[PDB]
């Protein structure tokens, strides 16, 4: 799978066609990285685009469902196999940071 | 000049302009000098996006191109043609009056078919009311068009009631109308643009030209209190005029040919507001209820005139010009003949040149003129006669070649 | 930021509404389509016998069988956009 | 005039009108980005196999012949079941019955044009 | 078919914390709770020895829930069920529609107010399609005890003939159809012991659809050309209105 | 069928065919395995353009 | 079926049949109960042999098929290019000059790779020595294609080396030529087969008329050695050529007006091969690749023209229709200027009569005559035929009103 | 040109092309020890029973008539769905759609050869 | 007159034709192909002395062929030819300079003219006058027909 690369801050890239495209194992990385970031009832063309944030960060007691939905999004991605993810800090102020690790379809060629 | 609907019309930007606009935008947003442009991935993509947008813009150009009665050529021609209440005339089955003769006179339903000279069916919708004598019925061709036949006894006795005897009819056929082509419709519409006007000088023309059989038309009005003058007319071509007529004041006048007297009378009686001058006496009737609740028939009798057909003479000389490529007179005759002439229209040298040329013409024309009485040409216009239609026969079209 | 541009930008998912390059590019596409939208909207405004000048007027003439050629001379409407011959009609009269 | 039943709110639907003088394919299209109801027909005469050239993209509007210029023996006129003579513009505007489309019989085009046709 | 599809769409039903019950009616107690994954494996020894696999036809999952409903249920630890949002105008895209005059606009306003009264009920129904409880709603009347509420909600769901979403712990299955609902009332306990078997209505997409689930504002817009059967309009009676007087002439 | 404006009227191109055309394009420009889904920049824009 | 190489091709024997053949053999040699399974020495060798023959038969089919000039991959450079006269330009690595800023003096390794901002790896070819400061050193791409090395990017090192502080390219990277693709190489070989789409006279006209920017052009050629004759053209009028003309000895000559000059030179070098008559000289620049990766410049110089001055003058006579109305001696001039002609077109007055009628005019042409500023005033055919871009301007039309 | 569907990665497969002027048997062979796709055809004219003498062992390659010299009214050209105009060389090179084979209609060989054939 | 009235439209009357037949071509045997190919090995060359021979020998009815060129500035000489056999030469001819020449029999005039007009780069000498026409669009967007006449 190809996909246009995004630069550091994550804006789009035009020019260098066929070269601003991520090849693989990093295309999966980019595609998971910003599949997580796709609020659900945003896109009128995909209203279940990805997990529903306005209804999960605005309600108490969803950490388990945040994690289950992140695993859902990641696993249902073209190119990933497994996941290994949990929470690493405990809302250091009130923001919790979770650690997400997944095995792409690559690095399994032995 | 990108997609400006201005006084100049519509100016949809050309494909290169649209590509330049999108490329300029992409260049400013992303890269001043860097991003690639053509025969390259990003360039091909700009091409695809510009292709979508230019599809839409050329649709705009075509749309405005088809707001023009002289260029419409299609469905949009009729859409623009509904702007007055007229549409293209429909194809009409050809009529065919025959003598049948049945030994009994009960009833004849739809089915019949005759004249196997052509693979044709000419059915009807009515009974027979007279004995074995030759009683006449009317058949409609099964082919919508200018169908016709000649008097042949080759009837296919489809499902005859008794099947009495052959039905050879006298030789006279009504051609039937093939569906009106757009080319005719353009001129008819542009000429009959006053259709919804209900009994004005243009209304008569527009609503007479709808008649199933009419061919050529003109209308006249004498709006003055003074007789023997012509002011209003179907075509402005004759307003120029200053040539004699014999008519009365407050009077209209129709010159028409080919329409059924019944329908012509229907329209004239529904759309006349003054005196009418003519020879043929068309008629109308109308069923009106008296306020006491009775019935009666008014008869509206009004006079119209059928044009006195005539000839026309053309003084033409041709200059062929390629050494040993002689002109073909026959082609020139058969072209200059085929000019449709409107009722009492001014034939002038000035237009006939365009008809005196064929698609691949090796000859030029240097002394052309027209005349009425086979002689005495005059350098410009010459009048046909307010009630006179003209043609150009192959006999009188004289062409004089000059060698080179 | 008119109605067209704003309502269309909502189809940018929220990863890309705020990244300046992406938002500018989406606005570029929306703007180029928006000139067509504006053209369609203003066709009615700019076509009829009132707000028509030059060729469209002539078009209307040929749809109502009235060319600017009346072959007559009329004095001028002295109260530039277009000039014709003397024996034609200035726009407003026509 | 008879009511073409079974018109739903889904935007691009096709109804095959089978009638006496051949049959037609009514493609009802609903433009929403600008409210109207386009119509397409491909009327094939009963006597042949290749249909006549199609019509494409005419509105549905109240009390008016739509395809008369194409000169074949039928057409469609919609009427509003309110008195608000507003053209069909909502997607569901036919299922609820606000406006309804009527298929004119050929024998009734006879009364309209005053003459037969192909 | 593919082994990859397994994990992918096995997680496609994730149970929210709010724990929808039989569709939002969690006010009972789940005595037992089962699901039945079944399969049809054709029996006889498969033909080739190389590739003649792909022969495990799937089956509609059934979910059986037997529980009890009492007048007074005290729920231990579960988050409130909040009304789902009306995200219909998310893509609603006006401003390309024509310029039309006042009381030409307002005539449309009256038409809209006129048929919203006839469509908005089913519109809400489809908005709340999976979950019938907050469609029917809390009964709200103090006369009806809790068993009233359970019975009338169950009858409403059953007569509704619309699939509901049912949550077994760890899964909130999305389209369960009520297959069997048996409430029993012993003469030694005032509660109602009810067994409800649901069956999933699983249905995939045969045809090319680029958009999975769009807004209502573009759902018809992206719809492909739908097909209806033929019909003979010349032979209709229920609406054989005469020809309009404006047409006979024309 | 796709947008054609002729003596027959204006056949307007449906959504699905239009997006499929744009996607077949993007495949031809860039590569047969370009990911064009709700997320990918190309996906976002193919959707925007087809709309 | 088994390996057979005949007038039908090369049927390659499949694996199972081949091993069965070898097994039936070993049975015939030794005994019907020989155990030939994975273990047995005979089994090992039957398997090894059957695999060896299967693979060699595959390799032989490779040979057979890549002797086909229309089907070949790796000796396609070989079997045809050097046999049918083509060359496959070898690819190249895009040389990039980059300033690497360095703290500690070092020998940066043989093949350490940096990566520019678009995931493209530029590896240093051989070990380099970098001094205390900035070092201009040349990296070669890793992609062998054309690798666009934008100037001014950020590089992250794929194979980090201790000491670098700043990778930065002051100028862009000169791209590397990519190969003709096997598909494109075969297509280029094949295009030589089919005949051209036009005759050699019409070939230039056809492919010199899509030049974006032209609106008209004509071509006159001299196929026969007769110096000033004409033996063909794109003008049908030149079948006799009633006028003298200067044209070179056995040459071809083109006149265009308003063309992309460099594009015109390119097309003429694309299709002329010979002597071009004209005044303005225009050239194509092409690159020709010596077998070592060099570039040899070739300029193909041809000669064309650019005429714009054709001043047709027209005298008319305007006979009024109504005694007193005026004739707009201006709108006629405008509507006669509005028509414009071709290059070297033998302009005809007879058709020009049509271009003086104004929609709804009392006007009437007659005695129209055309001149090239002379007093000649011929009645048609006022032109000669070369460099003839010739159009009316409103100050030329000499109209004479005539009162009715 | 129409796409011959159902080409899998298994090395030696047969597709019976049934078409107007007789039918043929496309044997696709995948040589792996050297990457290519051989093709065999036995085109039997619709007018008889004994097939014409076969072709054996030609590559599949991009944008090129394969069996033109055998002079019967069809052939095959493959095209690469990338722009990397590389001949079909992977075993799965047709199932994934990297390259695809096209069967030229006889009416289209007419446009190629410029004349009919047996 | 032995026609089998397969499915006649009306079946009017017998259709005895005047005696003249175009034989039709039996598929080319390899033996002929060997000599044709070895002789026409300059096929892809597009209007050189060998191109004319190779692309005329493809014509549906041609039987025997030769091409000539007079590359000199001096007339009445022959230098290039379809077969090297005549380069030996030194025997008279009547031709002009910068001129080709085709000798051909059996091809249709239309197709022979097609090839010669697509593949000539100079004067042509001959008696029969083959023709070609080509549809070209003027940059103003018009249509016309050039006639290429060659001998």
């Amino acid at each position: 799978m190809r996909v246009r690369t995004l630069d550091d801050n994550g804006d789009w890239t035009f020019g260098r066609g066929k070269a601003d495209y991520i090849t693989s194992k990093k295309a999966i990385a980019q595609t998971v990285s910003t599949r997580i970031k796709s609020w659900a009832n945003d896109n009128p063309l995909a209203m279940n685009a990805n997990i529903d944030w306005k209804d999960l960060l605005g309600r108490k007691g969803t950490e388990d469902t945040i994690l289950r939905e992140i695993e859902r999004v990641v696993v249902q991605t073209d190119g990933v196999i497994r996941v290994t993810e949990l929470e690493v800090i405990k809302t250091e102020k009130r923001v919790q940071s979770i650690l997400l690790s997944y095995d792409t379809i690559y690095d399994d060629s032995e | 000049m990108s997609l400006t609907f201005n006084e100049n019309g519509v100016q949809t930007n050309t494909f290169s302009e649209l590509r330049a606009l999108l490329e300029a935008g992409y260049r400013e947003i992303y890269g001043t000098d860097i991003v690639t442009d053509q025969e390259s991935p990003d360039g091909q993509r700009i091409n695809l996006e510009t292709l979508l947008r230019f599809d839409i813009e050329s649709a705009f150009s075509w749309l405005y191109s088809n707001l023009d009665p002289d260029l419409n050529t299609g469905d949009m021609q009729q859409i623009i043609g509904k702007l007055s209440g007229l549409v293209l005339l429909p194809a009409s089955r050809s009529q065919w009056d025959v003598t049948i003769n049945m030994s009994r006179a009960k009833t004849l339903p739809a089915g019949y078919t005759i004249t196997d000279e052509n693979n044709q069916n000419w059915f009807l919708d009515s009974d027979v009311d007279v004995l074995i004598g030759d009683n006449e019925v009317t058949f409609l061709s099964s082919l919508w068009g200018s169908i016709s036949g000649i008097s042949g006894s080759s009837f296919t006795q489809a499902t005859p009631e008794i099947g009495v005897v052959s039905i050879s009819a006298s030789a006279d056929a009504i051609q039937g109308r093939e569906e009106e082509t757009p080319e005719q419709f353009r001129l008819r519409r542009q000429r009959s643009t006053e259709n919804p006007a209900q009994s004005t000088i243009g209304s008569i023309y527009a609503k007479l030209a709808q008649i199933n059989g009419v061919t050529d038309l003109q209308v006249y009005d004498n709006s003055s209190d003074t007789p023997d003058q012509i002011t209003g007319s179907s075509n402005p071509d004759i307003l120029n005029g200053s040539e004699p007529v014999t008519i009365g004041a407050h009077t209209m006048w129709v010159v028409i040919e080919g329409g059924s007297l019944d329908d012509i009378g229907e329209v004239v009686a529904k759309h006349r507001l003054g005196n009418t001058k003519g020879s043929v006496q068309v008629s109308y009737i109308d069923t009106l209820t008296k306020p006491n609740g009775d019935d009666f028939q008014i008869v509206n009798l009004h006079n119209i005139d059928r044009p006195v057909l005539g000839d026309l003479y053309v003084r033409l000389t041709a200059t062929q010009k390629v050494s040993g490529s002689p002109i073909d007179t026959d082609a020139i005759k058969n072209k200059l003949s085929l000019v449709d002439f409107e009722i009492g229209q001014y034939v002038d040298a000035d237009a006939l040149y365009q008809q005196s040329l064929i698609t691949n013409s090796n000859y030029n024309v240097t002394d052309l003129e027209v005349s009425l009485n086979g002689i005495d040409w005059t350098d410009g216009r010459v009048f046909s006669g307010y009630d006179g239609k003209l043609s150009i026969s192959t006999s009188n079209v004289t062409i004089t070649t000059v060698p080179v | 930021m008119s109605d067209f541009l704003n309502q269309y930008l909502l189809y940018l998912i929220k990863q890309y509404y705020e990244k300046p390059k992406a938002n500018a590019e989406a606005q570029l596409l929306i703007s180029t389509w928006e000139t067509y939208a504006d053209f369609i909207a203003n066709f009615g405004n700019n076509f009829d016998i009132d707000n028509a000048e030059g060729e469209v007027l002539d078009l209307i003439g040929r749809i109502l069988d009235l060319s600017r050629q009346v072959n007559d001379v009329i004095p001028a409407s002295f109260f530039t956009s277009k000039v014709y011959t003397d024996y034609q009609l200035t726009d407003t009269q026509y | 005039m008879n009511l073409i039943e079974n018109i739903t709110s889904e935007y691009i639907q096709t109804h095959a009108l089978e009638f006496s003088r051949g049959f037609a394919v009514l493609t009802l299209i609903y433009e929403q980005a600008v409210q109207m109801w386009k119509m397409n027909v491909v009327y094939t005469r009963a006597g042949d196999e290749e249909p006549q050239p199609p019509i494409y993209g005419v509105k549905l509007a109240l009390s008016t012949t739509h395809i008369k210029h194409r000169n074949w023996p039928f057409d469609f006129t919609v009427i509003d079941t309110t008195n608000n003579g507003m053209d069909p513009y909502r997607a569901d505007d036919f299922e609820t019955g606000r406006c309804q489309l009527y298929f004119i019989t050929p024998e009734e085009m006879i009364q309209v044009r005053g003459v037969d046709v192909q | 078919m593919s082994l990859v599809n397994g994990m992918v769409e096995s997680l496609n039903n994730t149970k929210s914390e709010t724990e929808i019950g039989i569709g939002g009616y969690r006010l009972f107690a789940r005595v037992r709770e089962t699901v039945n994954y079944r399969n049809i494996v054709p029996t006889d020894t498969l033909e080739d020895g190389s590739s003649s696999t792909d022969d495990i036809i799937n089956e509609p999952i059934t979910v059986s829930i037997e529980g009890v409903v009492s007048n007074l249920f005290v729920e231990e630890r579960q988050y409130p069920q909040l009304v789902s949002r009306d995200f219909s105008a998310v893509g609603e895209i006006t401003a390309l529609l024509p310029a039309k005059s006042q009381q030409q606009i307002q005539r449309i306003s009256q038409i809209d107010s006129q048929i919203r009264d006839a469509v908005l009920a089913a519109e809400r129904a489809e908005r709340l399609a999976g979950k019938p409880y907050e469609f029917f709603g809390n009964s709200g009347n103090s006369a009806k005890t809790e068993q009233e509420k359970f019975i009338d909600f169950m009858e409403a769901l059953y007569f509704s003939r619309r699939p509901t979403e049912v949550s077994v712990n760890f899964r909130d299955y999305k389209n369960m159809a009520l297959v069997s609902f048996i409430p029993v009332r012993d003469n030694n306990t005032k509660d109602t012991r009810f067994t409800a078997d649901f069956q999933q209505i699983n249905y995939s997409t045969l045809v090319y659809t680029p958009v999975s689930s769009p807004s209502k504002s573009v759902s018809g817009k992206v719809s492909d050309a739908s097909n209806k059967g033929g019909q003979n309009p010349e032979s209709n009676e229920t609406g054989e209105r005469s020809l309009l007087s404006s047409l006979v002439g024309g």
